[PDB]
């Protein structure tokens, strides 16, 4: 059953969660991302001339996904998989 | 011609109602000001229906108990299912309205709801900001030689704590003189009221710097204005001075002062003295800190200056005797941090001194980041590792000239990522990359993420 | 898969992250669009010359000051000195 | 008692001085070492500058306290 | 990269449909807890940072929220509105 995985992500919730968020977030930010999406979205903003949240979300997910660096994109997937080896069976 | 959600309209168009939708968020607003990281994780960032944590955004419902997800449509089925159309973001508190498919940003009364009781009150008494004084935004006239003072002024004309403080009217409300032309608290009040508000009822806005140049002439005219001084000697001497005015505002063991510099700007270093032998020991002592200063000699990056800050040294000329290895030695002393301002405040030592006695400006490039973190410079560990530490750049000030003669220059960073150069009277946009380029002299970073 | 958990995981910080900081810029910007129909951005000048008003620098010394002491306007640029001489009382 | 003052460099100097003795006294002993004048020398305690006339008792300054030395960068 | 088969027993062992649970359930609790900040770790600010310093978190989000009030013309913190309106204006 897919009960399993919300059961898992429990057991992540009470042990770390904030140790890769917050490494993630210091990545995202000290590499100008952070930054790069609020130029990014002014200049949709200006763009578009909308504040409308949907319409411009649905420009700037996907670029703003694209735009994460590799290092960091596999540095916390690299760490999130360390987490899981711990306790999970196969 | 920009709307407004007729759904909350329709809401507030009933009295009780409305009320009801104000106490939900003023409470649900409170609980998120007060619950700890584990809770919120598992109670609002949980989906009702997957049960999978962080499926996206979740949404708590503003008219039931339920929290639904984003990836899998879940509290969207909520507002499908039940006929509830409005959420709050359990990352910000935000309100929205699914048939909008927009976020309720730009209504005051929801903004500060929890002023909504008095709320009429607060629109009969007061008005929003005008366009012009939103951010505060004015240039201060060169008076003489005052470069050395507004440049420091800007940084802290955007200060949060410090705005915090003076719109929260604490001088004003306590303030036992109640004069401006004495009191430089009341003059800084009323700075900020010129800036972001409307004295009663062209030369504009020059009034709160001119009391506050008054209380300066008054104490130390040569600090006055009149003549070319010390930017870093200035910052020391006019928060002393608003620590005394603290102090003055009291009614009233207390070795630590509890102003505002002092629960903002104070760290304290530890120094600690070890035996070169034993390595072992040490002897610690800690001393408090509003400010760092760097040397830059031989260094192109602020990292560079701070190691070299935090980098051991052997004293060649302290008597030592070691208990412990029983002999005489050089003893060994480093800093190191052992409690972090909230605004770290930093001064590049840009100058040297010459065996003739004359002095010479060091305008060596030094490349300062955007965020800094502090991990690498703190003293003590824990049960081992110290944690991430990381500041973010929101003031520089610049000098141009030589040791003795110059220009001070301020560059400041607002809302929006926005750099902005403070030139006396001119305030003009600026990008950060040129910023990032600048001479530095002095800078400030404000606390911004701690692990 | 563990590789897909990892990577549904990732894609649930960032999209968390994502929508968050979108939300803030959204509100953000609506309430000052709305607050201020009439609204410009502070002017920016590629030239260096403009200020956030679009503005150059004023000319002193053609502006003066009323000092309030003494009941004399004085030219800015030489205020100080006339502060020094009128605050020696 | 010895009392440290951390020059521009970031050097170390080390002085043997009492709590009583005064600001003029510790800056004579710093112009002795580095050949620079007092009214070149600023001395830094605490996020004060030690002001002439005062001790170092008058700051709570005790052994193996240390000051921070710099100079003046003039702007106006 | 392999292949998952189940959940650890000792974690169930120690730890452990549609939730009937209610988020106004943490009022309780939230009545008697101090003010927290996100991402910055309270233990960790209990040992490297003073017990009583202030903190702002994320102080640039927006621009400064305040009002100014018709009859003196002063800006006022939201929180400080009301007494400046009792016996300060
Ligand atoms: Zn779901
Ligand atoms: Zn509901
Ligand atoms: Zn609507
Ligand atoms: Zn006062
Ligand atoms: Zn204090
Ligand atoms: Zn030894
Ligand atoms: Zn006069
Ligand atoms: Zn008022």
């Amino acid at each position: 059953t897919a009960q399993l995985k919300s059961q898992i992500q429990q057991y992540l919730v009470e042990s770390n969660y904030e140790l890769i968020s917050n490494e993630l977030k210091a990545r995202l930010l000290q590499e100008g991302w952070v930054d790069k999406v609020k130029d990014l979205t002014k200049s949709e903003m200006n763009i578009n001339e909308s504040t409308n949240f949907t319409q411009i979300l649905s420009t700037v997910e996907p670029k703003a996904l694209e735009m994460v660096s590799d290092s960091t994109r596999e540095t916390v997937l690299k760490q999130i998989r360390e987490f899981l080896e711990e306790i999970v069976d196969t | 011609a920009m709307s407004i959600c007729p759904h909350i309209q329709q809401v507030f168009q009933n009295e009780k109602s409305k009320d009801g939708v104000l106490k939900t968020c003023n409470a649900a607003r409170y609980i998120l000001n007060h619950s700890v990281p584990k809770e919120k994780f598992l109670n609002t960032m949980k989906c009702g229906t997957c049960h999978e944590i962080n499926s996206g955004a979740t949404f708590m419902c503003l008219q039931c108990g339920f929290c639904g997800c984003w990836n899998h449509s879940h509290f969207l089925s909520h507002s499908k299912q039940i006929g509830h159309i409005f959420g709050i973001n359990s990352n910000n508190g935000l309100l929205f309205c699914f048939k909008c498919e927009d976020y309720i940003g730009n209504i005051d009364l929801i903004n500060d709801a929890i002023l909504a009781k008095y709320w009429d009150d607060v629109c009969t008494k007061t008005m929003v900001p005008s366009m012009e004084r939103r951010d505060g935004l004015s240039g201060l006239i060169n008076m003489g030689s005052t470069a050395f003072m507004s440049s420091i002024l800007q940084c802290l004309i955007h200060n949060p704590y410090f705005i915090r403080h003076s719109m929260s009217q604490i001088h004003s409300n306590n303030c036992k003189v109640r004069s401006p032309d004495k009191c430089f608290s009341c003059a800084l009040d009323k700075i900020v009221h010129e800036l972001y508000g409307a004295l009663n009822t062209s030369t504009n806005r020059q009034t709160g710097f001119i009391y506050l140049l008054t209380c300066a002439w008054k104490i130390n005219q040569n600090l006055a204005g009149y003549s070319q001084q010390d930017a870093h000697e200035f910052w020391q001497f006019i928060i002393n001075q608003i620590h005394q005015s603290y102090v003055l505002d009291l009614p009233n063991n207390n070795k630590q002062c509890e102003c505002i510099v002092h629960t903002v700007f104070e760290g304290s270093l530890e120094s600690s003295i070890v035996c070169p032998g034993c390595q072992n020991n040490s002897k610690t002592t800690i001393d408090p800190f509003l400010d760092l200063s760097l040397d830059i000699k031989d260094k192109k990056k602020l990292y560079e200056c701070l190691d070299s800050f935090h980098k051991k040294e052997q004293l060649k000329d302290f008597n030592y005797h070691c208990g412990e290895c029983n002999s005489t030695q050089d003893a060994i002393k480093q800093l190191g941090i052992h409690k972090l301002p909230s605004v770290l405040v930093l001064q590049l030592k840009r100058f040297e001194h010459l065996l003739n006695g004359s002095n010479r400006k060091l305008d060596d490039f030094i490349e300062f980041p955007t965020y800094l973190n502090m991990k690498n410079y703190c003293s003590t560990k824990e049960k081992g590792k110290v944690p991430d530490i990381i500041y973010e750049l929101i003031g520089i000030v610049s000098h141009k000239g030589t040791v003795n003669e110059g220009h001070y220059i301020a560059f400041c960073k607002i809302s929006g990522g926005q750099w902005f150069k403070f030139n006396d009277s001119m305030v003009s946009s600026i990008s950060q990359e040129e910023v990032l380029k600048e001479q530095a002299y002095l800078l400030f970073y404000t606390i911004r993420q701690v692990n | 898969t563990i590789d897909s958990i990892s990577n549904g995981i990732l894609n649930n910080l960032l999209t968390t992250l994502i929508q968050d900081i979108v939300a803030r810029e959204t509100t953000q910007q609506q309430l000052l669009k709305t607050r201020y129909p009439d609204l410009r951005s502070y002017y920016f000048d590629p030239n260096g010359s403009l200020d956030i008003n679009g503005l150059q620098k004023q000319q002193e010394s053609s502006q003066y000051i009323h000092c309030e002491n003494c009941g004399r306007d004085v030219s800015a640029n030489r205020l100080a000195a006339h502060l020094q001489r009128c605050l020696s009382r | 008692m010895q009392i440290f003052v951390k020059t521009l460099t970031g050097k170390t100097i080390t002085l043997e001085v009492e709590p009583s003795d005064t600001i003029e006294n510790v800056k004579a002993k710093i112009q002795d070492k580095e050949g620079i004048p007092p009214d070149q020398q600023r001395l830094i305690f605490a996020g004060k500058q030690l002001e002439d006339g005062r001790t170092l008792s008058d700051y709570n300054i005790q052994k193996e306290s240390t000051l921070h030395l710099v100079l003046r960068l003039r702007g106006g | 990269d392999a292949e998952i088969k189940g959940i650890k027993p000792k974690v169930i062992e120690e730890y452990s449909g549609p939730s009937n649970d209610s988020w106004k359930s943490l009022m309780s609790s939230a009545k008697d807890t101090p003010l927290q900040y996100d991402h910055m770790n309270r233990e960790s600010l209990k040992k490297y940072f003073n017990p009583n310093a202030q903190l702002i978190e994320d102080p640039l989000d927006k621009p400064i929220q305040y009002r100014v009030c018709e009859k003196c013309g002063k800006p006022l913190a939201l929180t400080a509105i009301v007494d400046h309106l009792e016996n300060h204006c």
